[PDB]
C-alpha cells in the first residue's frame, strides 16, 4: 500500500529551536544553562524510518492537515511497545501499545488497519485537546529519564521558502512518564480514500550545548547566545 | 569586664518571630493504590519483579502499619516517621517473594546472588524497604516450585535492570548447543517451600518503594490537612512541600500558565502561587537587625 | 564595582552543596533525624566558614 | 604460601575453573587485572568452613 516517495534537501536552521529549560520564573536576568539544544546555524534536512538520536526538532508550515501525529519506536514491531500520537479535529490519542505497524502506515480517512494490524498489551492511554491548532509550527521531542517531553510553538510567518530569522521560545506542552526506549520515528499522513498528495517538513537533531538566555521584565526569553559558535560568543559567555 | 568605658558597642542581634503557620496542599481526593500493591495473593518471582508507578493521588501510609507486624521496615533517604508530610513527584513499587535469610541482601552497596544477578539498587537510593513473613500463604505441604531465582550470569546487573532471558548457561569453552550436559547448567533455580522448614528458609514478601524528588510540580501529597491563608504578617508557610517563613503579600508578577516558582539574581525564592486558588504571592523576609548599646563610662 | 562583585559572590556561594545531599537546611531537617544530619551539616559549615 | 615471579600472568583459567562462590578484590578492580604489572605475587590456599 506504498504511495509516498521522499526527496531529501538541505538548508540553514539559523537561530531557531529555543525552549524554556525549566518552569522557574525569571525577569531581567541573564541565565546560563547546559542542556540539549539545536545548535545555532545547524544544517537541517528538508523532506518532500528516521533515527531519533538524543532529540528531534520538527518544523512544518502546511495547512492541508496532511500532518497528524507521529510514531516512535525502536523496532516498529508488535514485539516492543511504541508511541502513537494521533491528532484529529476534536481530541488527541496517545498510546504505548505494541501495535503491529505496517511498512508505510497512513490514515485512510479513518480506519487504523492500514496504520497497524492489531492492538495488544499496554498500560498507558492519554486523551486531551489536540496538539495542532502563513503559519509555522515547531515541535521539540526528547525522551530522558523515564519521561517523554514535548514542547511546541506556533507563529505567523510571511510567505518565505526558508525558516525565518528571529527568536521564538517554545513553551512546554506535555511530559508523559512513559520510560521506554526510542530509536526511530515516522511521520503519519492522511490521504483520502488513494489520491496523490505532497507534504514537506524540516527535521533537525539536538546536541548538548551551553546557552546564555536573556529574560525581560515580563519573563519571556527574547535573546540567546550559543557559547561554542565562535570566539566572540565565547567571550560574551565568559563576560556574561 | 566589670567596667565599661564611654562609647558604643555591638552586643547582639534580633529577629522578628513568626506568628502562626499556613499550610496549603492540593485538592485531589483520590486514594493512592497502595492497597492493590499489597495483599495481592500473587507475587512474582525475584528474577521477574513487577514494577508499578503511583502518581496523582493522596498517599496514606496507615495501611502499611495496619497490614502486619512487619519483619523489616528500613528507610534510607528519609525518616519513616515523617513520610506523612513529605511531597513526592512519582512513586515506584517493586514487589516479590524471597528467602528469609537473603532479606539483608536488599540494600545499597550490598553484594550477593540476588544483589548481582536478580535485583540491584542504586547507591543514591532514596526510599524504603518492607519485608514481612508469608509462610502460611506461599508454602505448600509438598512444596511450592512456582518461585524461581536466577543463579548464573556473565556480568553484573545495573541498578533497576531486569533480565528475563532463559538460556542454558555455558561455564566453559565448549558451547552447550541447546542441551544441559556436563559443565552446562540452567540459569534458574526453583525455591522449595514447605511448612516444616525453619526460620531462614520460609518465604518472605518484600516491597521496595522508591521516591522521586526535585522534579516537575509534585502531585503525590495529600495526607496533611490544609489551612487558611493570611497576609501581611510574619508567618510560616508550606506550599506543596516548599517550607519557609516570611511575609506574604499580593504580587503584580505576570506568571505564564506553566511557572510555579520565582527566583532572582541571588537565586532565592521570591514568588509562589497557591495550589488551591491560582494567585501569585510575593514573599519577603521578616525584619532582622543588630542592637548597639550606647553608654558613658561606668564611673 | 569591586564591593558589589564581592557581595554578589559571597551571596551566591550559599547555593553550593559541598558534597552533601542538599544545600538547604530546612529540607535536611524535615526529611531526616538528628543522628544522620550532622554529617551533612558539617560540610556546609566548613564551606561557609 | 607460594610466590610467583618472572612469568606472564593469565587470569582466564580463574574463570575457566568453576562458578566461584566468592571473588572479592579490595585494592584493585577484578576486570582490570589483565593489564596491571606487579613485582611479586603471593598465594595462600586452604580449606575452611562455608
Ligand atoms: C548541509 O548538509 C549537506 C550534506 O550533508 C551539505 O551538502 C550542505 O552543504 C550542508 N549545508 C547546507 C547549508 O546545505
Ligand atoms: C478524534 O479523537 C477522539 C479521541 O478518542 C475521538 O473521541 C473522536 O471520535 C475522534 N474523531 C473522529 C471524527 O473520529
Ligand atoms: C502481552 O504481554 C503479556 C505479558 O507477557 C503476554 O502474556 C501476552 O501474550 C502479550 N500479548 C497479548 C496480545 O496480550
Ligand atoms: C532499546 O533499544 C536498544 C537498541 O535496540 C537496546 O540496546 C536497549 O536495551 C533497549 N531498551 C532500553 C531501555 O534502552
Ligand atoms: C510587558 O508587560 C507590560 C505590563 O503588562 C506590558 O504593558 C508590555 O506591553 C509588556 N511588553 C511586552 C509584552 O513586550
Ligand atoms: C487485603 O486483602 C485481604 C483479603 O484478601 C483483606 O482481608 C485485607 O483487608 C486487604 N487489605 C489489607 C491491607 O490487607
Amino acid at each position: 500500500v506504498n504511495l509516498i516517495t521522499r526527496t531529501q534537501s538541505y538548508t540553514n536552521s539559523f537561530t531557531r529551536g529555543v525552549y524554556y529549560p525549566d518552569k522557574v520564573f525569571r525577569s531581567s536576568v541573564l541565565h546560563s544553562t547546559q542542556d540539549l539544544f539545536l545548535p545555532f546555524f545547524s544544517n537541517v534536512t528538508w523532506f518532500h524510518a528516521l533515527p531519533f538520536n538524543d532529540g528531534v526538532y520538527f518544523a512544518s508550515t502546511e495547512k492541508s492537515n496532511i500532518i497528524r501525529g507521529w510514531i516512535f519506536g525502536t523496532t516498529l514491531d508488535s514485539k516492543t511497545q511504541s508511541l502513537l500520537i494521533v491528532n484529529n479535529a476534536t481530541n488527541v490519542v496517545i498510546k504505548v501499545c505494541e501495535f503491529q505497524f505496517c511498512n508505510d502506515p497512513f490514515l485512510d480517512v479513518e480506519s487504523e488497519f492500514r496504520v497497524y494490524s492489531s492492538a495488544n498489551n499496554c498500560t498507558f492511554e492519554y486523551v486531551s485537546q489536540p496538539f495542532l491548532m502563513k503559519n509555522l509550527r515547531e515541535f521539540v521531542f526528547k525522551n530522558i529519564d523515564g519521561y517523554f517531553k514535548i514542547y511546541s510553538k506556533h507563529t505567523p510567518i510571511n510567505l518565505e521558502r526558508d525558516l525565518p530569522q528571529g527568536f521564538s521560545a517554545l513553551e512546554p506542552l506535555v511530559d508523559l512518564p512513559i520510560g521506554i526506549n526510542i530509536t526511530r520515528f515516522q511521520t503519519l499522513l492522511a490521504l483520502h480514500r488513494w489520491t496523490a498528495g505532497a507534504a514537506a517538513y524540516y527535521v533537525g537533531y539536538l546536541q548538548p550545548r551551553t546557552f546564555l538566555l536573556k529574560y525581560n521584565e515580563n519573563g519571556t526569553i527574547t535573546d540567546a547566545v550559543d557559547c561554542a559558535l565562535d570566539p566572540l560568543s565565547e567571550t560574551k559567555c565568559t563576560l556574561k | 569586664s566589670f567596667t565599661v568605658e564611654k562609647g558604643i558597642y555591638q552586643t547582639s542581634n534580633f529577629r522578628v518571630q513568626p506568628t502562626e503557620s499556613i499550610v496549603r496542599f492540593p485538592n485531589i481526593t483520590n486514594l493512592c493504590p497502595f492497597h492493590e500493591v499489597f495483599n495481592a495473593t500473587t507475587f512474582a518471582s525475584v528474577y521477574a519483579w513487577n514494577r508499578k508507578r503511583i502518581s496523582n493521588c493522596v498517599a496514606d501510609y496507615s495501611v502499611i502499619y495496619n497490614f502486619a507486624p512487619f519483619f523489616a521496615f528500613k528507610c534510607y533517604g528519609v525518616s519513616p516517621t515523617k513520610l506523612n508530610d513529605l511531597c513526592f513527584t512519582n512513586v515506584y513499587a517493586d514487589s516479590f517473594v524471597i528467602r528469609g535469610n537473603e532479606v539483608s541482601q536488599i540494600a545499597p552497596g550490598q553484594t550477593g546472588n540476588i544483589a548481582d544477578y536478580n535485583y540491584k539498587l542504586p547507591d543514591d537510593f532514596t526510599g524504603c524497604v518492607i519485608a514481612w513473613n508469608s509462610n502460611k500463604l506461599d508454602s505448600k505441604p509438598s512444596g511450592n516450585y512456582n518461585y524461581l531465582y536466577r543463579l548464573f550470569r556473565k556480568s553484573k546487573l545495573k541498578p533497576f535492570e531486569r533480565d528475563i532471558s532463559t538460556e542454558i548457561y555455558q561455564a566453559g569453552n565448549k558451547p552447550c548447543n541447546g542441551v544441559a550436559g556436563s559443565n552446562c547448567y540452567s540459569p534458574l533455580q526453583s525455591y522449595g517451600f514447605r511448612p516444616t522448614y525453619g526460620v531462614g528458609h520460609q518465604p518472605y514478601r518484600v516491597v521496595v518503594l522508591s521516591f522521586e524528588l526535585l522534579h516537575a510540580p509534585a502531585t503525590v501529597c495529600g495526607p496533611k490537612k490544609s489551612t487558611n491563608l493570611v497576609k501581611n504578617k510574619c508567618v510560616n508557610f508550606n506550599f506543596n512541600g516548599l517550607t519557609g517563613t516570611g511575609v506574604l503579600t499580593e504580587s503584580n508578577k505576570k506568571f505564564l500558565p506553566f511557572q510555579q516558582f520565582g527566583r532572582d539574581i541571588a537565586d532565592t525564592t521570591d514568588a509562589v502561587r497557591d495550589p488551591q486558588t491560582l494567585e501569585i504571592l510575593d514573599i519577603t523576609p521578616c525584619s532582622f537587625g543588630g542592637v548597639s548599646v550606647i553608654t558613658p563610662g561606668t564611673n | 564595582n569591586h564591593n558589589a562583585q564581592a557581595l554578589n559572590t559571597l551571596v551566591k556561594q550559599l547555593s553550593s552543596k559541598f558534597g552533601a545531599i542538599s544545600s538547604v537546611l530546612n529540607d535536611i531537617l524535615s526529611r531526616l533525624d538528628p543522628p544522620e544530619a550532622e554529617v551533612q551539616i558539617d560540610r556546609l559549615i566548613t564551606g561557609r566558614l
